[PDB]
This record gives C-alpha cells, sequence and structure tokens, in this order.
C-alpha cells in the first residue's frame, strides 16, 4: 500500500526558557531589621 | 476595625487612634548595592548601581 | 509504602508487543504515519 493523497497539519509544543529571578535580602527576612537580630548573626559569619 | 493586614499576615496598613485617619506602612528603604567598574587596569573611578 | 505504576506490566507487555508485531509487518511505515502493509523483505530492501 502506498499513500496516493495526503495532507498537511502544524502542531504546537511549549517549553519554557527561564525563571523568575530572585533575591532574598537575610536582614529583612531573618531579622526585620532589629538590633538583637544582626548581633546573633554575627556568631553565624557570613552565611548570608 | 483597627488595623488592615495585607496577604501575608504583617501590618501595612493603620488607622490612626487619635483622628480615625487610616494609613498604609511602607518599608523605609533597602535593597541591593552594586558597583561598576572599568576595571582597576583602567581606572580609579566607579559607578554604583 | 511504595505505589505501584499506573501503566502495568501486562500494559508493558501489550505496547511492546505491538512495537514488534507492526515492525513485523508495515517496518518504516509503522512509525512513519499510519502503518502500511508490505513484506518484511522489502523493508528490508527499504532499509538496507
Ligand atoms: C595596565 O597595568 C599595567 C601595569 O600593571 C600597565 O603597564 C598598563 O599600561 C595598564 N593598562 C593601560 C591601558 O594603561
Amino acid at each position: 500500500a502506498i499513500p496516493t493523497n495526503f495532507s498537511i497539519s502544524i502542531t504546537t509544543e511549549v517549553m519554557p526558557v527561564s525563571m523568575a529571578k530572585t533575591s532574598v535580602d537575610c536582614n529583612m527576612y531573618i531579622c526585620g531589621d532589629s538590633t538583637e537580630c544582626a548581633n546573633l548573626l554575627l556568631q553565624y559569619g557570613s552565611f548570608c | 476595625q483597627q488595623f488592615g493586614r495585607d496577604v501575608s499576615d504583617f501590618t501595612d496598613s493603620v488607622r490612626d487612634p487619635k483622628t480615625s485617619e487610616i494609613l498604609d506602612i511602607s518599608p523605609c528603604a533597602f535593597g541591593g548595592v552594586s558597583v561598576i567598574t572599568p576595571g582597576t587596569n583602567a581606572s580609579s573611578e566607579v559607578a554604583v548601581l | 509504602t511504595v505505589l505501584p505504576p499506573l501503566l502495568t506490566d501486562d500494559m508493558i507487555a501489550a505496547y511492546t508487543a505491538a512495537l514488534v508485531s507492526g515492525t513485523a509487518t508495515a517496518g518504516w511505515t509503522f512509525g512513519a504515519g499510519a502503518a502500511l502493509q508490505i513484506p518484511f523483505a522489502m523493508q528490508m530492501a527499504y532499509r538496507f
């Protein structure tokens, strides 16, 4: 069996290429800018 | 009501207890600092983002 | 715990047997689109 008539068709596909690039300031996250939090934070060094 | 909360539970809206004037709270200002340099071989002048 | 997969073993068998029978009676046409009836030595002649 050999094809005689035919068709064409467009299909779509979708795939991401990037991401929502973020950033987290530590002071306004782990502290909330209390003076107490920044001074126990030195006991963890430059972990942030 | 006396105080509003945001979509996360931090108080961003204060009604004044004295004048019943309702006010938003913004953060103070925070962000990041970046530095622009052409290279220490090239100059000694910087731009700051 | 462990959960059994959806696509079971006999399904995993029966999708695999149709990869063989259709390759054995339609060959290139089995994957190229609508599978087409054809002798197997003709399929080899197509491949070779
Ligand atoms: C870069 O520095 C070297 C010495 O460290 C100097 O010889 C050279 O002239 C400098 N480049 C330019 C463009 O001045």
